[PDB]
RNA sequence: GUGGUUCGUGGAGCCAUGGGGGAAUCUGGGCGGACCACCGCCUAAGGCUAAGUACUCCGGGUGACCGAUAGCGCACCAGUA
RNA sequence: CGAAUGCCGGCAUGAGUAACGAUAAAGAGGGUGAGAAUCCCUCUCGCCGUAAGCCCAAGGGUUCCUACGCAAUGGUCGUCAGCGUAGGGUUAGGCGGGACCUAAGGUGAAGCCGAAAGGCGUAGCCGAAGGGCAGCCGGUUAAUAUUCCGGCCCUUCCCGCAGGUGCGAUGGGGGGACGCUCUAGGCUAGGGGGACCGGAGCCAUGGACGAGCCCGGCCAGAAGCGCAGGGUGGGAGGUAGGCAAAUCCGCCUCCCAACAAGCUCUGCGUGGUGGGGAAGCCCGUACGGGUGACAACCCCCCGAAGCCAGGGAGCCAAGAAAAGCCUCUAAGCACAACCUGCGGGAACCCGUACCGCAAACCGACACAGGUGGGCGGGUGCAAGAGCACUCAGGCGCGCGGGAGAACCCUCGCCAAGGAACUCUGCAAGUUGGCCCCGUAACUUCGGGAGAAGGGGUGCUCCCUGGGGUGAUGAGCCCCGGGGAGCCGCAGUGAACAGGCUCUGGCGACUGUUUACCAAAAACACAGCUCUCUGCGAACUCGUAAGAGGAGGUAUAGGGAGCGACGC
């Protein structure tokens, strides 16, 4: 669901808080798998160099599995599901007979008590992660290595997902959460579900607040400024642009395309996206 | 009003101090400069 | 270089005030350690030190004339001596 | 593709060289202002080498130089207040 | 040289002029002295008192104390001083830093990059107002005091002795260890009564010898007991993990126990006992001292935002690190070693004065400005750190004395009128707390509600109901309900204390901005759309290495426009 407020003060009949069931079952972090401060910062030596971050609640980060075929083989019981402040989808803690324990991007459906295990015998099941060669070809994955052992890089914010489409020698291709047809080596891992609490993305912030306790600092528009400021610049009296629509840097903003030409990752993408 | 001038002995030092001015071409040139011009005083007079 | 370390006795209403008890205090090398004093003490004038108080003193500022300047800074070392002693020198 | 020279593309050689191609050992190879033939000059892709020349913080000797608003910012406890 | 709003210097004019720095405020009698409205004392008077009192951090650097002093500095004066000369003055194993820890950041073995200079950067190191760590109450000086002295109480090292044990890490694990809001039960600080203990004294001006008036009736305290709380399960087997070295931790299984107990740790009571101990009177220029008692040192009540603390609940934005500490074992070593007693020793460096919402700091000044944290009493007003008065303390603002003009400022009142004023009701006034009635369009059903509009408000006496603490009784606190009556022009009798409504424009709303002429219809904002990005992402910085994006991955990122919501 998600909770809605009464209007007892404007901007309260507007905001939604995400619905922490899922959640539950466990608030402190695992001290263990979590003793790492997040270093917070906008800004690379000195300079800012991504505009408008900063303040945001402090925040410990969880670090999570995102390549399991460490443990190939070792079972590992769900322990618990957790609220995860770094990223959009909430995460599950695990509990390996090994003894070991480690935090998963928790699957859509991935109750506690239900036992999940990677490898090439791993049984297709929401949880266990298996070489993408060895799924199901029409099967729902999520946390998808692109490059077999550099680690999952696709399919991990809140509520997505990738299907395979086929094989094809060495390689299986990937329906991506943005629609693009990609082909992926059959070595990389994938881990059998989607990604889950995929209410995330209904939840509406309600005010300017919020935003701010996100880190998301006050984004001012080119035509509020002035021309050494912004191509958008300047005019008497509230402007329309000046053609054409473009950054503060330059580069026009409308349909311009950005994709490096020859990049050699073509080749691997059949299709492109959602329009 | 509030001035300019806030006193803050760790920061003089930290700033202006010995130690900061050599660790630069730039600082190790004023030294040089102050020296040679005969200055009594090579960096800012601060204690603790 | 025993004799280096006490430089001299402080001479002043207060410092005599001390004289009652074990209490004697001397002008000592800017240096100078509690330890350092405790042993200069004992074989200087033959006592038993048994604790040592010190204090830093900065220099007044004095100006002669348009010439200003500092008096050097000092250390002062207050030390008591054993249960019924006297350091024999200081008293008088 | 450029720099150096009096040479700013010029008929542009000579000396350096970032790129590409890439030899020969005196029956060799460079130069004499495109280039060619004569006649000549010189031996590249290893290094060293006093003296004559430059300067003046410092010491000295001189002045049709100053004489305390001058002369060094400072004749004085000044790169100070 | 006569000129350059010339340059350096000197001296004029305005001028005995404006000023002398908050309108909190003065008067007098003594004293000192060559001279003081200005220094000292005494007595009156006024001001501050969520202070204009006290304490800490920063900053300042002897401004501290004292003796001689008054040229100058002090907006006047000066015998006085934050001023001149000189002499004194700052005392620590336990307070704060350092012989500890890590934070952003900084630095930087390896390593990367760049014409040079130099830019990065893993481990490490540095880095504090964060974590760690053993002292409380008194007394003394002209000037220091958890530092000296006194009482009581602790901490680490080293050596010896006795008794225990697998002892042994810079490695492993636990622990340190963390948010916001609201909160329980106990306490403590703090405060208020007391007909009750102690106490110099006082009955004035009609009365009162009165439960009369006035002052004080505390503080510290090991072990051991008490009371409140916090932290913790205990066994026994397996054992792929903690870059296996573990008896530890972590996982599995079952013999117990399970709003606990027990063991532990804090807080607070008490505790042998040590200390402190008013008013008033006497001594004293000064500072104080006797005092005044062999001082009493007890009882109720109120009560924290503080302690027990790592307590509980709820919530979303999901809330450092590392060492100390416990534990595990590696090398080693087991005639070492660690651990507990008990004795005898050891325990360095720096700071410590003084000012500190200010005349000593930042503003050229003894500047009406600025300056972080803690304490900040009493009575009344519904409450409070608000307002009025006052304790303790501190001050009356470092020129005065007169005069009673115009005019200026700040303030008070006003006949009849009542916005006719004026760009504009600008300004000022009106209204103002609390309680009870009672409130319209419209609406997103929360609002508009303090809508408006009224009524009540003091005091005396009678009766009566609830609760808190005691004990269920009295007291003492805390909220009420009903009656009669009294007096003023007036009862939130003083101070703090909305004028109301109707209708348009513009932005939704709270918020942000041109520090020193513009706070707005401007920026922002939740929300909507377009567009780029397949992750060595796109974009940004940078020559480069590298870094931000992000230890993120399409319900993400970047860029752009519009700007809740409704159609
Ligand atoms: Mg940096
Ligand atoms: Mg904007
Ligand atoms: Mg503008
Ligand atoms: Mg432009
Ligand atoms: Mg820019
Ligand atoms: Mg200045
Ligand atoms: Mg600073
Ligand atoms: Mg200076
Ligand atoms: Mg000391
Ligand atoms: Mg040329
Ligand atoms: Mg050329
Ligand atoms: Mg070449
Ligand atoms: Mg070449
Ligand atoms: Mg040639
Ligand atoms: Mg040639
Ligand atoms: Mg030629
Ligand atoms: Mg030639
Ligand atoms: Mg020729
Ligand atoms: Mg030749
Ligand atoms: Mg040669
Ligand atoms: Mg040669
Ligand atoms: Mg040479
Ligand atoms: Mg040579
Ligand atoms: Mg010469
Ligand atoms: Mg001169
Ligand atoms: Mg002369
Ligand atoms: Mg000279
Ligand atoms: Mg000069
Ligand atoms: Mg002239
Ligand atoms: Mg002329
Ligand atoms: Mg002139
Ligand atoms: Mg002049
Ligand atoms: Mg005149
Ligand atoms: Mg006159
Ligand atoms: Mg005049
Ligand atoms: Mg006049
Ligand atoms: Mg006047
Ligand atoms: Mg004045
Ligand atoms: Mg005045
Ligand atoms: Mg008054
Ligand atoms: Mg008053
Ligand atoms: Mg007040
Ligand atoms: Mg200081
Ligand atoms: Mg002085
Ligand atoms: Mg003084
Ligand atoms: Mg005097
Ligand atoms: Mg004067
Ligand atoms: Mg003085
Ligand atoms: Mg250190
Ligand atoms: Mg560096
Ligand atoms: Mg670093
Ligand atoms: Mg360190
Ligand atoms: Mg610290
Ligand atoms: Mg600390
Ligand atoms: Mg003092
Ligand atoms: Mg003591
Ligand atoms: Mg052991
Ligand atoms: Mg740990
Ligand atoms: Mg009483
Ligand atoms: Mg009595
Ligand atoms: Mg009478
Ligand atoms: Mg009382
Ligand atoms: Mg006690
Ligand atoms: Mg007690
Ligand atoms: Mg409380
Ligand atoms: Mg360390
Ligand atoms: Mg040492
Ligand atoms: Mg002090
Ligand atoms: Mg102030
Ligand atoms: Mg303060
Ligand atoms: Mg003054
Ligand atoms: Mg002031
Ligand atoms: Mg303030
Ligand atoms: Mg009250
Ligand atoms: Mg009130
Ligand atoms: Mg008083
Ligand atoms: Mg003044
Ligand atoms: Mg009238
Ligand atoms: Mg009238
Ligand atoms: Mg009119
Ligand atoms: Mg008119
Ligand atoms: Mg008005
Ligand atoms: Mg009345
Ligand atoms: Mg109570
Ligand atoms: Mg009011
Ligand atoms: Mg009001
Ligand atoms: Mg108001
Ligand atoms: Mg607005
Ligand atoms: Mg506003
Ligand atoms: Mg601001
Ligand atoms: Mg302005
Ligand atoms: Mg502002
Ligand atoms: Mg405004
Ligand atoms: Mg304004
Ligand atoms: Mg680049
Ligand atoms: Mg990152
Ligand atoms: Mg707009």
């Amino acid at each position: 669901a998600v909770k809605k407020f009464k209007p007892y003060t404007p901007s309260r009949r507007f905001m939604t808080v995400a619905d922490f069931s899922e959640i539950t079952k466990t608030e402190p972090e695992k001290s263990l798998v979590k003793p790492l401060k997040k270093t917070g910062g906008r800004n690379n030596q000195g300079r800012i160099t991504v505009r408008f971050r900063g303040g945001g609640h402090k925040r410990l980060y969880r670090i999570i599995d995102f390549k399991r075929w460490d443990k190939v083989g070792i079972p590992a019981k769900v322990a618990a599901i957790e609220y995860d402040p770094n990223r959009s989808a909430r995460i599950a803690l695990l509990h390996y007979v090994d003894g070991e324990k480690r935090y998963i991007i928790a699957p859509d459906g991935l109750q506690v008590g239900q036992q999940v295990v990677a490898g090439p015998d791993a049984p297709i099941q929401v949880g266990n992660a298996l070489p993408l060669r060895f799924i199901p070809v029409g099967t729902v994955v999520h946390a998808v290595e692109l490059e077999p052992k550099k680690g999952a890089k696709l399919a991990r914010a809140a509520g997505t997902s990738a299907q395979i489409q086929g094989r094809e020698g060495d390689y299986v291709i990937l329906r991506l959460p943005s629609g693009e047809l990609r082909k992926v080596h059959g070595e990389c891992y994938a881990t059998v579900g989607a990604v889950g609490n995929a209410d995330h993305k209904n939840i509406v912030l309600g005010k300017a607040g919020r935003s701010r306790w996100l880190g998301r600092r006050p984004h001012v528009r080119g035509a509020a400024m002035n021309p050494v400021d912004h191509p958008h610049g300047g005019g008497e009296g509230r402007a329309p642009r000046g053609r054409p629509p473009a950054s503060p840097w330059g580069w026009q903003t409308k349909g311009l395309k950005t994709r490096k030409r020859r990049k050699p990752s073509s080749r691997f993408i059949i299709a492109r996206r959602k329009k | 009003m509030k001035r300019t001038w806030q006193p803050n002995r760790r920061k003089r030092a930290k700033t202006h101090g010995f130690r900061a001015r050599m660790r630069t071409p730039g600082g190790r040139k004023v030294l040089k400069r102050r020296r040679q011009k005969g200055r009594w005083r090579l960096t800012p007079a601060v204690r603790k | 270089t025993a004799y280096d370390v006490i430089l001299a006795p402080v001479l002043s209403e207060k410092a005599y005030a001390g004289f009652a008890e074990g209490k004697y205090t001397f002008w000592v090398h800017p240096k100078a350690t509690k330890t350092e004093i405790k042993n200069a003490v004992e074989t200087a004038f033959k006592v038993k030190v048994v604790k040592v108080n010190t204090l830093h003193v900065r220099g007044k500022k004095k100006r002669l004339g348009r010439y200003l300047g500092k008096r050097p800074d000092r250390k002062k070392a207050i030390v008591q001596v054993a249960p019924g002693q006297k350091i024999e020198a200081l008293e008088g």
